[PDB]
């Protein structure tokens, strides 16, 4: 079935005009590129805090570090300023600094770094800017998009605001955090499409890697709002 | 309490026993009958996470 129920098959652009070069050039083409399974080209989307961001078309299985330097001359104030990156897109998690390095944004070494590839819409945030408040827009977005059909995303992504915006305030206690822990996974594989699970990804990738950096900012609140 | 020494003498030799150590009734041994505000406690289930109530 599909649309008026025909047979239709859904191919993302990319995907769409990528297979030209494939059935102009061979199996041969797209698969020696690439890792095992991930091979090809894709658009990376270097933006957020990039010296020059733009979109290229990139190899993938590429270290982020050349990623930003030979096609952006690197991440303002370099890596140290590099608190994490969002490297595959919304649905992908965030990773610390201690892990970027040079991982491969191959589809299997996304998943051993708890993200995915998403659309390789990589963006980075600078130590300046708040990771707390670095997702706050992008949680808020989720809600402001979401058919609110099934349940879970309906009363999820804005019950997940209302908790957060407290949380990047500090209006909150330590187990909160785990609250927040449990219902962003309660709604992960709950929910009838993806937005809900791919609202899960970015706020659960954020809490199992900046923690005490959750922890850090409420009793920041507490101490002045006494 | 009230009781002069000499009804005391008497009750306490006629029963044999110090009576007037402790009284059958209450004199001012007792609570101030308003009490103040008191703070109730929590139990095993006032949490946020792993408290389903399924196990
Ligand atoms: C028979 C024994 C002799 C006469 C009574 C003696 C007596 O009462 O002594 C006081 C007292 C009374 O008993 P208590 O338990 O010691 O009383 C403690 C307080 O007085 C407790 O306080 P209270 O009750 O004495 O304070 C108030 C009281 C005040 O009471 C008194 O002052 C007692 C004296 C009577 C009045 O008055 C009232 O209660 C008003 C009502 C009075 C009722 C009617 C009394 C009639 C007396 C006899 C009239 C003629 C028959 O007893 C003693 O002091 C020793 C025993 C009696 C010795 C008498 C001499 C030998
Ligand atoms: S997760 Fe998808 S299907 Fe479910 S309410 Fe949200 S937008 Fe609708």
């Amino acid at each position: 079935v599909g649309v008026f129920g025909c047979p239709t098959t859904v191919a993302n652009v990319e995907t769409v005009a990528v297979s030209p070069t494939i059935c102009r050039r061979g199996g041969a083409w797209f698969a020696s590129f690439g890792r095992e399974r991930n091979s090809g080209t894709k658009l990376f989307n270097i933006s957020g805090h990039v010296n020059h961001p733009c979109t290229v078309e990139e190899e993938m299985s590429v270290p982020l570090k050349e990623l930003i330097e030979k096609h952006a001359g690197g991440v303002i104030g370099g890596w140290d300023n590099l608190l994490a990156v969002i490297p595959g897109g919304s649905s992908t998690p965030l990773i610390p600094k201690s892990v970027c390095e040079t991982v491969l944004m191959d589809f299997d070494a996304l998943v051993q770094a708890q993200t995915g590839l998403g659309t390789a819409a990589v963006i980075v945030m600078d130590r300046s800017t708040d990771i707390v408040k670095a997702i706050a827009r992008l949680i808020e977005f989720y809600k402001h998009e979401s058919c609110g059909q099934c349940t879970p995303c309906r009363e999820g992504v804005d019950w997940m605001n209302k908790v957060m915006a407290r949380f990047v305030k500090g209006d909150a206690r330590p187990a909160e955090i785990d609250s927040l822990w449990e219902i962003s996974k309660q709604i992960e594989g709950h929910t009838i499409c993806a937005l809900g699970d791919g609202a899960a990804w970015p706020v659960q990738g954020l809490i199992r890697h900046f923690r005490p950096e959750l922890e850090e900012r409420m009793q920041q609140f507490a101490l002045q709002h006494q | 309490a009230s009781a002069t020494r000499v009804i005391q003498l008497l009750r306490n030799w006629a029963s044999g026993r110090d009576l007037q150590a402790k009284l059958q009734l209450r004199y001012q041994e007792i609570s101030k009958r308003t009490q103040p505000p008191p703070k109730l406690p929590v139990g095993p289930s006032h949490k946020l996470s792993n408290n389903y109530y399924c196990t």
